[PDB]
């Protein structure tokens, strides 16, 4: 039971068009955010990848408090690809979308909590690291002491104040394995954009679907491979379309319908953030 | 022990 007629994008838009491409869930990553300004992935780091763990973090926050003073954008805008997000909710296609992201730019692009498994947290809020106390800190707070290059204590215990993100080493949050458990029972298509698949758990997301539901992947690279199956003579549901996410999105939009529809949308949306 | 953890 194949349900797309060719493996092409051209393909995907065709069964998103039919009557039995009702539940569309999206898997995103740091590829969807890199035309915003946001980037993917001295202080004597063990390993560069501890910057992001949490046990070297709780010891040594400075290095990372840093990296983000650095890394740090003057404006948060949402791509063409979140608001073809946003278009797949306006039309209630959208089941979910499950993020690696913590820009909150699907947040930003209209995307309701409901909608969102943000499955490595956020940069919005923080959090005091003591349980106990576990005092909340706006991004106001937490970006003033980030510029400032104080690091951000707590007012009630004087320990080190975290921002919500998932650092390696820590456990995702429950909703995640709450909406995966039935999410995936349901899902007519998988749309994979701007990840290479490499962070667990959220990867094995791509193998809860059933076999019949047809994968797309928009991403400057192939991935997911063993399992997506793109290139054998046994593929019958794997598309892979390799680019910029910004350009994937303008020719499925415009292979469905939606060119005029996303360009208003991004041009309204991109004013509306520029007037406030 | 805990639910599972992010991982590269
Ligand atoms: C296992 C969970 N997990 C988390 C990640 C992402 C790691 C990179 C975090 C980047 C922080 C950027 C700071 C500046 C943000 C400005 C808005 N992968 N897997
Ligand atoms: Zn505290």
């Amino acid at each position: 039971e194949r349900l797309l007629d060719e493996l092409t994008l051209e393909g995907v838009a065709r069964y998103m068009q039919s009557e039995r491409c009702r539940r569309v869930i999206c898997l995103v990553g740091a590829g969807i955010s890199t035309s915003a300004g946001i980037p993917d992935f001295k202080y004597h780091l063990p390993y560069p990848e501890a910057i992001f763990e949490i046990s070297y973090f709780k010891k040594h926050p400075e290095p990372f408090f840093a990296l983000a003073k650095e890394l740090y954008p003057g404006q948060f805008k949402p791509t063409i690809c979140h608001y073809f997000m946003r278009l797949l909710k306006d039309k209630g296609l959208l089941l979910r979308c499950y993020t690696q992201n913590i820009d909150t730019l699907e947040r930003i692009a209209g995307l309701e909590q409901e909608d969102l498994v943000e499955a490595h947290g956020t940069f919005y809020t923080s959090h005091c690291v003591s349980a106990s106390c576990r005092h909340e800190y706006p991004l106001s707070w937490m970006k003033e002491k980030i510029f400032s290059e104080v690091t951000p204590k707590c007012e009630d215990c004087q320990s080190l104040v975290k921002p919500d993100i998932v650092f390696f080493g820590e456990s995702l949050p429950a909703r995640f394995f709450s909406c995966m458990q039935s999410d995936f029972l349901k899902v007519d298509l998988l749309l994979v954009m701007g990840t290479s698949l490499q962070v667990q758990p959220f990867a094995s997301l791509i193998s809860k679907a059933p076999l019949s539901t047809p994968r797309l992947l928009i991403n400057k690279e192939k991935a997911g491979q063993s399992g997506m199956d793109f290139d054998s003579k046994k593929a019958y549901r794997d598309v892979a379309w390799l680019g910029e996410c910004d350009q994937g999105c303008l020719a499925l939009a415009e292979l469905l319908g939606w060119k005029k529809e996303l360009e208003d949308l991004v041009r309204r949306e991109h004013a509306s953030i520029d007037a406030q | 022990e805990a639910l599972p953890k992010a991982t590269g």
